[PDB]
């Protein structure tokens, strides 16, 4: 993920979709989910991946 | 031993080293771009739906 090292000729989301691609998801990112209080499929098609998250230091607790 | 005033001199001489410049002025020898990045081979479906 380093940057300037994609440009507009290989982009980076038509890489990133050919991995997907590549597993047998979709090209887009994006699932078919359901809803868990409905149960039935939700009609949109909703983008899920993996991002990976940092907590920060500033809680509740001390304020 | 007089040391008289002699005359105004002609011109002036002027020793310097010259450079070599048989090495540049060459075609340049840039560092070699980085590739850009390639799709893995042998990327297979691993997930298959359950049931």
């Amino acid at each position: 993920a380093t940057p300037f090292i994609f440009s507009e000729e290989n982009s980076a989301l038509e890489y990133f979709g050919e991995m997907l691609k590549a597993a047998g998801y979709n090209f887009y990112g994006t699932e078919r989910l359901y809803s868990g209080i409905s149960g039935l499929e939700l009609e949109a098609d909703i983008f899920i991946g993996v991002v990976y998250y940092q907590r920060l230091r500033h809680m509740v607790s001390d304020k | 031993g007089g040391l008289t005033c002699a005359s105004a001199p002609q011109g002036t001489l002027r020793i310097l080293e010259g450079p070599q410049q048989s090495l540049s002025g060459s075609p340049l020898q840039p560092i070699p771009a980085s590739p850009p990045p390639q799709i893995p081979p042998g990327l297979r479906p691993r997930f298959c739906a359950f049931g």
